[PDB]
């Protein structure tokens, strides 16, 4: 459902890591499959070749948390206007206090210990249910 | 270009904002919409340093970089016991405890 | 206007009505000060912290910091972030 459209007009884009995050760029192939890219320190920038119409998304790199680009979820190339690249801005999203604890928590301890962690059970699973781009994708559905 | 700060004295904590190029006066006013004491009976500090009414906010280091929403900057505030000025008291937070084995 | 949020311990933290209701547990308590009976103030502290943080960067187009959090307070401040639903 969610895909790529495969348009081949040639498109530059500017993948901007303005987040403290080590961010993984993450193409939505033909079959909407994710294709992971190659890694963006933080502070960073490329510019690279995609085409009108694909999908792209930004998490961490390490846990996989989502993060934002140009305010929202999805990025979608467009037509390129005076020689111009068009900037794709990835940043943090405003986590709850209750995610970002959450972070926090499963940075420090092996999935192994969680239920070694003195917490009600809703908590465990909240823990447990780490971030993932195939979740995501299906809510988007 | 905002700060963000905690006004404190003994066990009260007042979380507010101002400007770079707001004085310190302009500090004192906000005291005295919720505590109820006149500017005059007010006296702020940067750690041990008393900052003067006509000083900026910016001239004695609190910036838009330092002074964070998710980390303020402390100013100490002491009031006048009638005659004369008290000792700058902040109570401390509470201790977090142990990190247990798992951390 | 401001509202007294008040620390197992006795700190009386200050904060603006309209940061406040970032928290709906809060939102239902007042509708001027609220006791929180579990939460110590180096919890608590962290929490005002929060609200000033959402209320700056919600909905805003420049880069966002990191909310940072001592591993030291974690645990405690995951449970006040469960109870008061921010
Ligand atoms: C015919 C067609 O559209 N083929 C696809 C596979 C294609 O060429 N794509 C898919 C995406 O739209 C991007 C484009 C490719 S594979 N561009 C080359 C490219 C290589 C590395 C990067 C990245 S991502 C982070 N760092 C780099 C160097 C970006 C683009």
């Amino acid at each position: 459902v969610l895909r790529s459209v495969n348009s081949r007009e040639p498109s530059q884009v500017i993948f901007c890591n303005r987040s403290p995050r080590v961010v993984l760029p993450v193409w939505l192939n033909f079959d909407g499959e994710p294709q992971p890219y190659p890694t963006l320190p933080p502070g960073t920038g490329r510019r690279i070749h995609s085409y009108r119409g694909h999908l792209w998304l930004f998490r961490d790199a390490g846990t996989h948390d989502g993060l934002l680009v140009n305010q929202t979820e999805l990025f979608v190339p467009s037509l390129n206007v005076d020689g111009q690249p068009i900037f794709a801005n990835i940043t943090l999203p405003v986590y709850t206090l209750k995610e970002r604890c959450l972070q926090v928590v499963r940075s420090l301890v092996k999935p192994e210990n969680y239920r070694r962690l003195d917490i009600v059970r809703s908590l465990y699973e909240d823990l447990e249910d780490h971030p993932n781009v195939q979740k995501d994708l299906e809510r988007l559905t | 270009m905002d700060v963000f700060l905690m006004i404190r004295r003994h066990k009260t904590t007042i979380f507010t904002d101002a400007k770079e190029s707001s004085t310190v006066f302009e500090l004192k006013r906000i005291v005295e919409g919720i505590l109820k004491r006149p500017p005059d009976e007010q006296r702020l500090y940067k750690d041990d340093q008393l900052l003067d009414d006509g000083k900026t906010l910016g001239e004695c280091g609190f910036t838009s970089q330092t002074a964070r929403p998710q980390a303020p900057a402390t100013v100490g505030l002491a009031f006048r016991a009638d005659d004369t000025f008290e000792a700058l008291c902040i109570e401390p937070f509470s201790s977090p405890p142990e990190l247990p084995d798992v951390m | 206007m401001y509202v007294k949020l008040i620390s197992s311990d006795g700190h009386e933290f200050i904060v603006k009505r309209e940061h406040a209701l970032t928290s709906g547990t809060i939102k239902a308590m007042l509708s001027n000060e609220v006791n929180f009976r579990e939460i110590p103030s180096h919890v608590l502290s962290k929490v005002c912290m929060y609200f000033t943080y959402k209320v700056r960067y919600t909905n805003s187009s420049t880069e966002i910091p990191e909310f940072p959090i001592a591993p030291e307070i974690a645990l405690e401040l995951l449970m006040a972030a469960n109870f008061l639903d921010c």
